[PDB]
């Protein structure tokens, strides 16, 4: 019971009824009730850079995200999120995370069609990987507050890239805008994702502000939460500014479910591999191969294997994921069984990992292992 | 161009040369594809007869 959401825009219909198209006196129309300790907190999502150089001073999404943050039931979890985020936006390790995921801030028809269909299929598998990853955090023992909107952002971006690749291949094959806008607004319906704080950045270059409902900032956040803490930055012998940022980094990394001594470095490169200090511990690479074999053979074998693995039952995986399907052969239907043929050397390694950290399962679904 | 040797006289020979392999291959293909389905149904249980039912 970590988080709950709603999608009916008629309960708090006063702040969205008229033409409230200005951040000026938007907080002045925000009181409107007995809201005193729950009115200025919802404005704090758009308070730093929501007027100071803001285009249009509002939009349809930027104001609807503020009144879907009903916090009247309890205001402790999102208060800890507002204290944890933006206390993390001080170190240069977060600054370089927002630079690798950002810019500076005939037969050729067959080749181009092959590029576009590869884009479609690769960005289409990962959406399914994330749809079977938001039912893993439905299990008891997980969280649903930081995990649920973080991996509902990535599936939307992968669905958009898949539709973009298919529209590109179709438009290129039938020859050698209104279609990409028709798939963009369609994914804006359904459920409603919970909010995360805004992560404003003020460095020597300027006052930047990212969104965390865009997949680039989400994809840049989990790369920051990867590495383990070193011999510095947590000891009480250089206590300069580290107990406010490294404690916040560790409480986010634990809120995902990762231990403080897990490394999890991204591996997508054209360079040489992870050398030896960022290279895994030979009971993790075997486990990662077991997870990749579970993903590659069925669309429903990751969540029950994680459910069994949290109970310490990770040797019983071969006989709990087996199920029977029919085969109409030349001698009648036979009802063979599909089962994940895990070897023993990767069935005991899943005993080494007690519970899969959600951060590991999100590098698994994004392709960084 | 002769009375006894017309020009269309190789036509019947080239039709008869083709039709000797066409119809025998068609019948042999029916025999193979009809026996082989019965082999692949019989020899799943009891695979000992696989070189005997060939």
């Amino acid at each position: 019971a970590s988080v709950s959401e709603g999608v009916l825009r008629k309960k708090y219909t006063k702040f969205f009824q008229e033409n409230i198209k200005t951040h000026l006196d938007l907080k002045q129309a925000l009181l409107k009730e007995e809201k005193p300790e729950t009115a200025l907190l919802a404005y704090s999502l758009v308070s730093p850079s929501g007027y100071r150089g803001e285009p249009l001073t509002e939009r349809k999404i930027l104001e609807v995200v503020s009144l879907l943050d009903e916090v009247k039931v309890d205001g402790d979890t999102y208060q800890q999120l507002k204290n944890t985020f933006d206390s993390i936006s001080k170190d240069p390790r977060m600054q370089v995370s927002l630079e690798n995921q950002y810019p500076g801030k005939g037969v050729g028809l067959l080749v181009a069609t092959g590029r576009e269909l590869h884009k479609a299929s690769v960005n289409g598998d990962a959406e399914a990987y994330h749809h079977q990853l938001e039912q893993i955090s439905q299990l008891p023992g997980r969280d649903q507050r930081l995990s649920m909107p973080m991996q509902q952002t990535l599936a939307i971006g992968h669905a958009m890239l898949s539709a973009e690749g298919a529209v590109g291949a179709t438009l290129g094959m039938a020859t050698g805008y209104g279609l990409n806008n028709e798939v963009q607004d369609q994914l804006k319906q359904g459920p409603m994702s919970g909010v995360l704080p805004r992560l404003e950045i003020s460095n020597v270059k300027g006052d930047f502000t990212f969104s965390m409902q865009e997949p680039a900032a989400v994809r840049a956040l989990m790369a920051y939460l990867g590495p383990k803490e070193d011999t510095s930055m947590s000891s009480p012998q250089a206590p300069k500014e580290a107990q406010e940022m490294e404690a916040a980094r560790l409480t986010l990394k634990q809120m995902l479910g990762s231990s403080p001594n897990e490394h999890l470095v991204p591996d997508v490169d054209s360079l040489l591999k992870l050398s030896d200090e960022d290279m895994p511990s030979q009971t993790e690479s075997t486990a990662n191969g077991a997870f990749k074999k579970l993903l590659s053979e069925d669309w429903d074998w990751l969540m029950p294997a994680v459910r069994a693995m949290d109970k310490g039952e990770a040797g019983k995986i071969n006989e709990k994921l087996t199920y029977k399907l029919p085969l109409d052969a030349a001698n009648g239907r036979v009802y063979l069984d599909k089962s994940p043929n895990l070897s023993d050397a990767q069935l005991d390694a899943l005993d080494k990992l007690g519970s899969p950290s959600q951060l590991r399962l999100m590098y698994l679904a994004e392709g960084w292992i | 161009m002769t009375e006894l040797c017309p020009v269309y006289a190789p036509f019947f020979g080239a039709i008869g040369c083709a039709s000797a392999i066409i119809f025998t291959s068609l019948g042999a293909a029916y025999g193979t594809a009809k026996s082989g389905v019965g082999i692949c149904a019989t020899c799943v249980l009891r695979p000992d007869l696989l070189f005997k039912n060939i």
